[PDB]
């Protein structure tokens, strides 16, 4: 178009906002992050992305982040935008607790940071947000919950969804290969390894180019744990299994 | 052909080194209507030619109330103009609020030239296209001021602004010994000489299309309208 | 796809979806002078490479390596006076943390402190960004840390990594070198050894400045030591 | 010998080479766009005639509102951005409702048509930190109203200058309009004769027919305050002509 | 400390008829127990038609009739008219009560023919609270000059009796009475009276000497 | 040029990016509504049913009030920020007015914030239009539609989005006083609008109720599934 | 040039509006909208009498020996006032366009007495893509090499560029620009050689220079363009000379008083009184 | 200074005093305490003069501007909630302000009665002033909801006689005022001594 | 309102203790140096304050604290209470456009 994408501000002459869209487009760029629901439970299985072997790894979550007790998100864009992204759901809801003493659910969290994003793409001088969020929270209305952030402003309640490369592929995976009801953590697992095998295909995972944290409910306590290495090998492996067993019956 | 680039900013110098943004400005106002004004010895006088934007439409006031001894003909602008003549109108009430005196119309003239100064300068704004002629009493007797869109202003004895102006301004430098020492009524009759030479051959002044002021030694600035600067019109010569 | 518009704004995301003056301000860090940074296990080592045009220049005057605090040492690829206001920010941030829970700074946190500022540099339009990245040491809690601040705002934890020009072939150069369980007092040496790679002439105590942060804290070396080191390696 | 592709045409803040600022040019031609509006000033009160664009008959043709009151005794039709007149009504409004409680007495047409004007100016020259009118509002409008002086009409332009008129006619047809008023109009006409005339050439300047429908009138008289007509009086006076 | 306000004396009395409007005031401008001036009137003509007295503490009786003044030429230059009367009091009302918690220390009598060409007296307090009456006096022996002007020209407590309509020489000369009065009894006034006679033809201005001290 | 800045007039009158904005409203999916005796009844075309995805997150219509409901077509985040705007304008006004809010109050309130973001450039406008219908204190039925321009008008019976001109076309052929009369009349005046939008209806029918003095309460898939059943027979019979 | 906001990358403006191309340079929808614009905007050659197309050109159904156009609002009043009461001149044909700049009218006139003598008062502006379509439909493809074209047209005295400033410069002053063929004496200074004509009197006079037709262009140049009677005044030249010397008949009384109607019925400028 | 305001069948009657008194010295005794908001609205003066005026001035000029812009009259309650908020945005700035809004909307006759503390109340019978008491007590020995209206003007007329009587701030004339539903009207204004006359 | 009157006497002077010191430093300036310095410093001040964060997100202000010598110091304001842990955060847009004078 070369116009009506220089401000931030100008509605193309259809109503389109190339800005939005090239923010999208840069989330396209970002790597793999993928989360399903459940009924046992709700997780996220993302990319890790960086995988130099100097590289070090300080920090318990490469790139998934713990929001509050009873909330956890992952992200999929730029890094920088993602921290502060994080930070101030962070402070959003510890404001919530603070106010109400209980809480926030995850609906308010998501709609208060795209209210910041749509804020962000509203006004001219200030550069949208290029970052999208996948949030898994449990809540006392709703119970577990999977919401899909976007760059834009809009958020969305799914079962089963996928966010940054080969997005497309993983959502249309998942919609073969989900039982909406019957979906349990385990299966859920099971899924999500699919899915992330066969949307990298640089090579069969090996648990360092993948990040799985699991959202469950034990003693009425939210419990927001990461896989360790040796649970995501455990589960590669009988990916592996049931994939060669099923080869084997093909003939 | 070269003026494009800094034709459009006032902020941007024209490497011949000239804003041609306060030229245009001085384009605007001579594309308005015409003001002549003129003063005695003892007299100031504003006559207008006054507009109207069709036949039934009233014609649109020219001169403008500021003080008791200060007014002023309109010319280019209307929005600047009421801006400059409510500047102008506060600048008189703080000065008779705090020295409790009339505010001298240099001071006055100096202030507006300072505040039309202002935007010149700056980003974002464009200058005042609106020029005005100040007719005042002091205790320096009449005085006769001619405010141009760029900040600078004029001291002058008689000066016509607007469109056609140039034949009123030759009037004027024609029988300016006349003007310093003659009756009031024989400057109102030179000023609408003036007007009237700032007119079509064809046209002719009526009652509705001239507007005086006038401030004087014992005289506040009054405007005359219609019925009002009739017995002015009564007795001027033929062209 | 000459994208010369998008390319000129920073707030402009191009169509792709890439932020071109971010990739121009890594080329500006990519130009600047080489710096090495190995985190061994008893300690971490910062050395880069202070490339004096003339001899008439005073070595006390300024430093590529500063210390942050007592314990928190850093360097820098790229443009130098956006390194000093760097410096004073991240001292200013860590004299605020240690005021506030009177405990000292950990490196992690005064590193997420530098990249909001610069992604907080990076967002609005008007400015640009800090054409640098800095190589930040520390030690906490008994464990050495090391990381890379880039010009976008995002921070990795490296073991070994280089920076400025050739830093392709430091890299590789690190991978090759690099050991797990490696000391200090060795990883200066493979710090030397990767700024010989990336240097072009002999090397000398006042060419280079290394700085070193182990359990003690962190320590620029003075000349006199660098000359031992560069001695004992060659 | 070569061209230029002089432009002087997007700042609001730049001036032609001969002077004209053009953005106040097309703020009026953003007037040119709107419905015909048609104002009569006469010796027994004002008449104030517009014509509703009714797009749907869905839409109701009450909400389509284009005359409305300022004060007891000033209406005002408007002509072209409907939420600019929106303000513009807002703020004469709370002018002469100052006014009242200010000095206990009615404002005179002229003060808030001066008033309005004073806001309809506020374009770069405004020089304050609230968001103001970046850009010339794009509707005209007619206050008649009667005063102590008589039947008054005035017309505001998005320039910010107002004159008072016999009768104007601001909007698509202006020019026609305004023609045909000033072959129609005279000092001495009635009340009646203004409502009539005024019908007539609303009819012959809109390409739908005349009904009560799609039609607006109201008249501020010396006894009575503005008065808005009904679909019964509607009817009656396009049935009288 | 520090007193923002003292009190330096003065009467004033309006008194309203079929055509004219008496607007009277004593020249005693006296601070604590000594006299500033002997030629100090507490009148101030606003307009043809409109005559203010002010009295109480000076200086606010100085700075309200500036603003007064002012005020009147913004009315002229904005709605090109001179004020009437009653806008005059209902703007002098809105201005008293803007300084509410700081108030003018101005006792305010505002006398002058109305559109109709009657004698309009509006009587006002510190605060701003105002009304029309027939006839009102104020200032230090306010409570002095009230009474007779009840007996006399309201005819109040007064059984079998004329009510004939108030003449400007009746007027005049119980004006010229109730001050003598007033100086007889009252520390406050005394020197000289003036007397402003608001008429269709215009002001005029009479002086009266008082009894000194 | 006169087609990039929101304050630029073009050269013909026009503040062309409103009119884009509108062309962004034009882009989203189809809102109806229309108005009748003591109920007034809302319905949004889905524009995909969106497997694993929980319809309650994105639904269109809204209540503003407890008598008041909003429907949208255009920028969802748009109409996020414009419906808590609106939330809070109406609970504003009934603490300083303690009255319960008109429609005509809220539409008016909704048409000023959008022509205020049309004021300046630096603020893009909303691009949203919004069919705000509800009861007033003394309960006729109110049915309002705004711009992004910030013109609100009064309809009968009114669509927005993509296919308006269609339905529009549509609720005039097929707008009666009997339909009104009738609130089961309404509601099926309503799914014949929505299902002539889009072919498949059935799921993808949104449809909210709003009668005298009650709350909004939107229908089940399977009220109107038997809504569409019924429409089904009703046109077999002919 | 935009800065909306501080760190809004602005770009200079090229007077050969080579950024307007390098933007224009497909989808169904834009090429339908363009052409739907293209038809809007192309000139309808038609005539108000009998409602009745004109698809042939006027020169080609009507053979000509005089042309004289006015273009702008003082060169039509000009025209109207002097050359239709001399005669009687009657309409035939009328073009009709659209365009985003704007009594705008192009009616075109022959005299009964000579119908070879053609006339065409355009009141209306064209775009700089509409002219050589005028002209197509009015002259044709094919010329005729012997047309005394006098065109008529106002301009403003800051167009006029010379050394003298434009205050200084006398405002009612004309000029002549007439091409080879023209050999007539133009009895007005001839143009600057850096002035410049970009408007249809430009279209027309290059027509005729490149086809060989004998044409006069003259500019008033003047510093009011609203119906002025000082611009007609300084017309009155024009007539004066050969070409309009016959079509004119010798009453300027009626003319001088019907110039005075014009001037009289005229729009004042709201924004400057 | 005494008000009187009850809500009887037929409508709202108002009535009050005109006597105003700066300390012991009578400053007026004509002196109008029955502001005239609206048409159909008006309150009362009692405490500070100048306050209460001002601040109903200001309330009738914002209800004109709310009839002018949702072209409907204001209710009561609104108008009432709108004076409170304003003079209690002015909170302990010394205000005195007692008043009672009185008027005729769509729900049908209104009292409230609204004070410069903050406190809104409706109620049928209110009084409020120095001599509200006695007052108070002749309205409520009298007061019936099913009274005609001569009875009731009667009823306001003793009351405030009374009032005047046992309270020497209080004194003057009696305003009496009728609230219907088309518009209040003025009754009548009965000098205290006359009324002493003809009760005595 | 009785917000306007100071609850503690310090209260006002500390409140506006930036404000009252960049005063401060552009009175000196003006007094010594003269009108140019208060009138450069103003205008960088601006220059750097334009381009920030939203007024819902915590800003750096790093330019502005070199410009205005605060880089290397610390006092009471920077520690005792954090603008980034606000505990209070209004709307977006609603700050946004009571930062932009609307409101």
């Amino acid at each position: 178009s070369r116009r009506y994408d220089s401000r931030t501000t100008i509605f193309s002459p259809e109503g389109r906002l190339y800005q939005v869209e090239y923010a999208m487009e840069a989330i396209g760029h970002a790597g793999t992050c993928l989360g399903i629901l459940a009924n046992d439970g709700v997780l996220l299985a993302a990319e890790r992305r960086n995988i130099h072997k100097l590289l070090d790894e300080v920090f318990f979550s490469e790139k998934i982040y713990k929001l509050n007790e009873d909330m956890a998100c992952s992200v999929a864009g730029i890094t920088s935008d993602a921290n502060v992204l994080t930070n101030e759901l962070r402070l959003i809801a510890q404001r919530y607790l603070l106010q109400y003493q209980e809480p926030i659910p995850c609906e308010q969290l998501v709609t208060a940071l795209c209210d910041i994003k749509q804020a962000y793409t509203q006004f001219g001088g200030k550069r949208p947000f290029g970052v999208s969020l996948l949030y898994i929270g449990w809540d006392k209305h709703y119970g577990f919950q999977l919401y899909q952030s976007d760059p834009s402003g809009n958020y969305g309640g799914w079962k089963a969804t996928c966010i940054g490369n080969n997005s497309a592929a993983a959502v249309s995976m998942l919609k073969q290969d989900y039982k909406e009801g019957e979906m349990t953590l385990k299966s859920a697992l099971a899924l999500a390894i699919k899915v992330l095998n066969k949307t990298m295909d640089v090579s069969k995972l090996s648990a360092e180019k993948v990040e799985i944290a699991t959202l469950t409910r034990e003693n009425g306590k939210t419990v927001i744990r990461v896989l360790k290495q040796k649970e995501v090998e455990q589960l590669i492996k009988k990916h592996e299994e049931e994939e060669a067993k099923a080869e084997r019956e093909k003939k | 052909m070269f003026r494009n680039q800094y034709d459009n900013d006032v902020t941007v110098w024209s490497p011949q080194g000239r804003i041609h943004q306060i030229e245009y400005a001085m384009e605007a106002v001579k594309q308005g209507s015409a003001t002549v004004g003129l003063k005695s010895k003892t007299h100031a006088v504003l006559v207008a030619l006054k507009r109207a934007q069709s036949e039934l439409a009233a014609h649109q006031k020219k001169i403008l109330h500021v003080d008791n001894h200060i007014g002023i003909s309109i010319a280019g602008l209307t929005a600047d103009a009421r801006l400059l003549c409510n500047f102008m109108r506060q600048e008189c009430l703080d000065s008779r609020f705090v020295f409790d005196r009339p505010l001298p119309v240099s001071r006055l003239v100096s202030l507006i030239g300072s505040k039309t100064q202002i935007p010149t300068q700056r980003y974002g704004r464009r200058p005042y296209g609106v020029g005005l002629l100040i007719a005042g009493y002091d205790d320096m007797g009449p005085h006769i001021f001619q405010t141009c869109p760029s900040a600078n202003y004029f001291d002058c004895r008689a000066m016509s602004i607007g469109a056609r102006s140039q034949s009123a301004r030759t009037y004027l430098e024609r029988h300016m010994s006349e003007f310093m020492e003659c009756n009031l009524n024989e400057l109102v009759k030179h000023g609408l000489r003036a007007l009237r030479e700032t007119l079509p051959a064809e046209q002719d002044l009526t009652t509705k299309n001239v507007s005086i002021g006038i401030v004087g030694k014992d005289l506040e600035f009054t405007i005359y309208d219609d019925d009002d600067v009739s017995p002015f019109l009564e007795g001027l010569e033929e062209r | 796809m000459a994208e010369r518009g998008y390319s000129f704004s920073l707030t402009t995301f191009s169509p792709s979806g890439k932020l071109v003056q971010i990739e121009y301000a890594l080329a500006a860090v990519a130009g600047g002078a080489p710096s090495v940074g190995i985190k061994a296990a008893n300690g971490v080592v910062l050395a880069t490479e202070k490339k004096q045009k003339s001899i008439l220049y005073d070595e006390r005057s300024v430093h590529k390596v500063e210390p942050i605090t007592k314990h928190i040492g850093l360097v820098y690829s790229g443009m130098g006076p956006d390194y000093r206001v760097l410096v004073h920010r991240a001292r200013k941030l860590a004299q605020q943390y240690y005021l506030v829970y009177q405990e000292p700074i950990p490196t992690a946190q005064l590193v997420q402190r530098v990249a909001s500022v610069m992604q907080e540099y990076t967002q609005s339009g008007g400015v640009r960004p800090f054409g640098v990245s800095l190589l930040i040491c520390g030690w906490n809690e008994g464990r050495p840390y090391l990381f890379q601040s880039d010009p976008s705002g995002a921070y990795f934890a490296w073991k070994a990594t280089a920076m400025g020009k050739n830093y392709v072939n430091g890299k590789t150069f690190l991978e090759k070198r690099y050991n797990e369980d490696l000391e200090l007092e060795d990883a200066i040496h493979t710090a030397i050894l990767t700024l010989k790679e990336s240097f072009e002439g002999q090397m000398t105590e006042d060419n280079i400045e290394v700085g070193i942060c182990n359990e003690a804290g962190f320590r620029r070396l003075t000349p006199t030591e660098v000359k031992d080191y560069l001695a004992a390696i060659a | 010998m070569f061209l230029t592709r002089s432009e002087y045409d997007r700042g609001v803040n730049t001036f032609s080479p001969e002077g004209r600022l053009f953005q106040v040019e097309y703020a009026i031609e953003a007037i040119k766009l709107g419905s015909t509006a048609i104002g009569i000033q006469t010796s027994e009160g004002v008449c104030l005639a517009v014509e509703k664009r009714i797009t749907s008959p869905l839409m109701e043709p009450s909400s389509i509102e284009k005359i409305v009151e300022i004060d007891a005794h000033i209406g005002c039709a408007m002509s072209g951005l409907i939420a600019d007149a929106k303000t513009l009504i807002d703020k004469a409004r709370v002018e002469t409702q100052n006014h009242w409680f200010t000095y206990n007495e009615t404002m005179t047409v002229e003060s808030v048509t001066q008033a309005v004007s004073n806001l309809a100016l506020q374009f770069g020259e405004e020089d304050a930190d609230p968001g103001a009118m970046s850009r010339p509002f794009g509707v005209a409008l007619l206050f008649g109203g009667v005063d102590e002086k008589g039947p008054q009409l005035f017309h505001m332009d998005p320039s910010g200058t107002f004159v008072q008129c016999d009768a104007r006619a601001i909007g698509s047809a202006s020019e026609g309009a305004q023609s045909s008023l000033q072959e129609v109009y005279h000092k001495s006409m009635t009340l009646k004769e203004a409502i009539k005339s005024s019908l007539i050439i609303l009819k012959q300047v809109m390409e739908e027919k005349l009904n009560a429908t799609n039609i607006e009138l109201a008249t501020v008289q010396p006894g009575q305050n503005f008065h808005m007509f009904t679909k019964e009086e509607l009817e009656e006076v396009i049935k009288d002509i | 400390r520090f007193s923002p306000y003292v009190f330096n004396g003065g009467t004033i009395l309006a008194i309203a008829g079929e055509d004219f409007a008496i607007v009277a005031s004593d020249t005693r401008l006296s601070e604590g127990f000594s006299i500033h001036t002997r030629d100090s009137p507490k009148c101030y003509k606003l307009t043809d038609k409109t005559v203010i007295g002010c009295s109480g503490f000076h200086g606010d009786c100085l700075t309200l009739t500036k603003i007064i003044e002012a005020r009147l030429k913004m009315y002229k230059h904005s709605n090109n008219k001179a004020m009437t009367t009653g806008a005059i009091a209902a703007m002098l009302s809105t201005i008293l009560y803007s300084r509410r918690f700081f108030p003018y220390y101005v006792y305010n009598i505002i006398g002058g023919l109305d559109e109709e060409g009657k004698g309009a007296v509006y009587s006002f307090d510190p605060v701003g609270s105002y009304q029309r009456d027939s006839f009102k006096a104020g200032g230090s022996a306010s409570a002095m000059l009230q009474p007779l002007l009840d007996n006399q020209v309201g005819f109040k407590n007064m059984q079998n009796v004329e009510h004939v309509p108030l003449s400007l020489d009746r007027a005049m000369r119980l004006v010229k009475d109730v001050f003598i009065s007033a100086a007889e009894r009252d520390v406050y006034t005394g020197d000289a009276l003036r007397i402003c006679i608001v008429t269709k033809e215009g002001i005029r201005e009479e002086t009266v000497s008082l009894r000194k001290d | 040029s006169y087609d990039r800045a929101i304050t630029v007039f073009s050269p013909d009158g026009h503040l062309f990016q409103v009119e884009y904005a509108q062309e962004a409203v034009k882009k989203g999916s189809t809102a109806v509504g229309v108005r009748g005796r003591d109920i007034v009844v809302l319905g949004v075309e889905k524009k995909s049913v969106a497997k694993l995805q929980d319809e309650r997150t994105v639904r269109k219509i809204c209540a503003l009030d407890d008598n008041v409901c909003m429907a949208f077509a255009g920028l969802t985040a748009d109409a996020r920020i414009v419906i808590n705007r609106a939330r809070v304008e109406c609970q504003s006004h009934r603490l300083t007015v303690e009255d319960p809010v008109t429609v005509e109050y809220i539409t008016r309130y909704i048409a000023s914030l959008k022509q205020r973001y049309t004021q300046s450039n630096g603020r893009r406008p909303f691009g949203i239009s919004a069919l705000i219908v509800g009861f007033d204190f003394d309960g006729t039925p109110r049915l309002y539609q705004t711009d992004p321009s910030g013109t609100y008008h009064a309809w009968k019976a009114n669509a927005i989005g993509r296919g308006a001109k269609s339905v529009r076309e549509f609720l005039e052929k097929n707008y009666t006083d009997e339909a009104i009369e009738t609130d089961d009349l309404t509601i099926k005046l309503v799914i014949k609008a929505l299902l002539e939008v889009v072919q498949s209806g059935g799921k993808n029918i949104e449809l909210a109720v709003m009668r005298r003095d009650q709350s909004l309460k939107i229908l089940n898939p399977e009220e109107i599934e038997k809504y569409v059943a019924e429409i089904e027979k009703e046109k077999e019979e002919n | 040039m935009a800065a909306t906001f501080f760190g809004e990358v602005v770009k200079a403006p090229c007077r050969a509006g080579t950024e307007d191309e390098e933007e224009e340079e497909e989808t169904p929808e834009d090429r339908e909208v363009r052409l739907q614009l293209a038809r809007k905007r192309e000139v309808r050659l038609l005539r108000r009498q009998t409602k009745t197309s004109l698809e042939v050109s006027l020169l080609e159904k009507y053979p000509c020996s005089k042309f004289i156009i006015a273009i702008g609002n003082n060169a039509v009043a000009f025209l109207s006032s002097f050359v239709m009461n001399s005669g009687v001149w009657e309409e035939v044909g009328c073009a009709k366009l659209w365009n985003e700049w704007c009594e705008a009218f192009c009616v075109f006139y022959h005299l009964k007495s000579n119908p070879s003598v053609f006339l065409c008062q355009c009141s209306c502006y064209v775009a700089e893509d509409q002219q050589y379509q005028w002209l197509e439909k009015v002259f044709g493809s094919c010329p005729r090499k012997n047309m005394q074209i006098t065109i008529l047209t106002c301009r403003h005295v800051t167009d006029y560029k010379t050394s003298e400033s434009t205050g200084s410069l006398p405002s009612p002053f004309l000029r002549a620009l007439k091409t080879q063929n023209f050999k007539d004496s133009a009895c007005c200074p001839l143009l600057e050689q850096p002035n410049i004509v970009h408007d249809l009197p430009a279209a027309v006079l290059s027509y005729c220079q490149v086809w060989k037709i004998p044409a006069i262009l003259y500019l008033c140049y003047t510093d009011v363009m609203k119906l002025d009677l000082i611009t007609v005044e300084a017309f009155k030249p024009i007539l004066s000379t050969r070409s309009l010397k016959g079509l004119v008949k010798n009453i300027p009384q009626s003319t001088e008083i019907l110039k005075k109607l014009m001037t009289t019925n005229e729009i004042q400028s709201n924004i400057y009184t | 200074t005494t008000t009187l305001a009850f809500k009887f069948r037929h409508g709202v009657i108002v009535a009050a005093d005109s006597r105003a008194t700066a300390g012991a010295y009578i400053a007026s005794q004509t002196v109008k305490k029955v502001i005239e908001i609206n048409p159909y609205l008006l309150g009362t003066m009692a405490g500070g003069a100048a306050d209460c005026s001002f601040w109903e001035r200001l309330l009738a000029r914002q209800c004109r501007i709310y009839e002018l812009r949702n072209k409907e009259r204001i209710s009561v309650a609104a108008a009432s909630k709108l004076l409170a908020n304003m003079v209690y945005q002015y909170k302990g700035m010394g205000l005195s302000m007692g008043t009672m809004i009185c008027g005729w909307d769509k729900r049908g006759p209104g009292l409230y009665y609204v004070d410069s503390e903050g406190n809104r109340i409706s109620g049928a019978t209110f009084s409020v002033g120095s001599g509200s008491v006695y007052a108070y007590g002749v309205m409520d020995r009298g007061y019936s909801y099913d009274l005609e209206v001569e009875q009731a003007y009667d009823l306001a007329r003793r009351a405030i006689y009374q009032a005047t009587y046992r309270d020497a701030y209080s004194g003057g004339a009696v305003n009496l005022y009728h609230v219907r539903e088309d518009g209040w009207i003025r009754v009548s204004s009965d000098n205290v001594a006359d009324l002493h006359e003809k009760y005595s | 309102k009785n917000e306007l009157l100071p609850s503690h006497p310090l209260e006002l002077s500390e409140k506006n203790f930036q404000l009252n010191q960049d005063k401060m430093n552009f009175s000196t300036l003006r007094n010594i140096q003269g009108l140019f310095a208060p009138l450069k410093l103003q205008m960088e001040f601006k220059a750097v304050q334009q381009v920030q964060r939203l007024p819902f997100l915590s800003s750096s202000n790093l330019s502005l604290d070199v410009l205005r010598g605060n880089d290397e110091t610390i006092g009471f304001e920077d520690i005792l209470n954090d603008p980034s842990q606000s505990e209070v955060m209004g709307e977006p847009h609603l700050m946004v456009e009571y930062k932009l004078g609307l409101l």
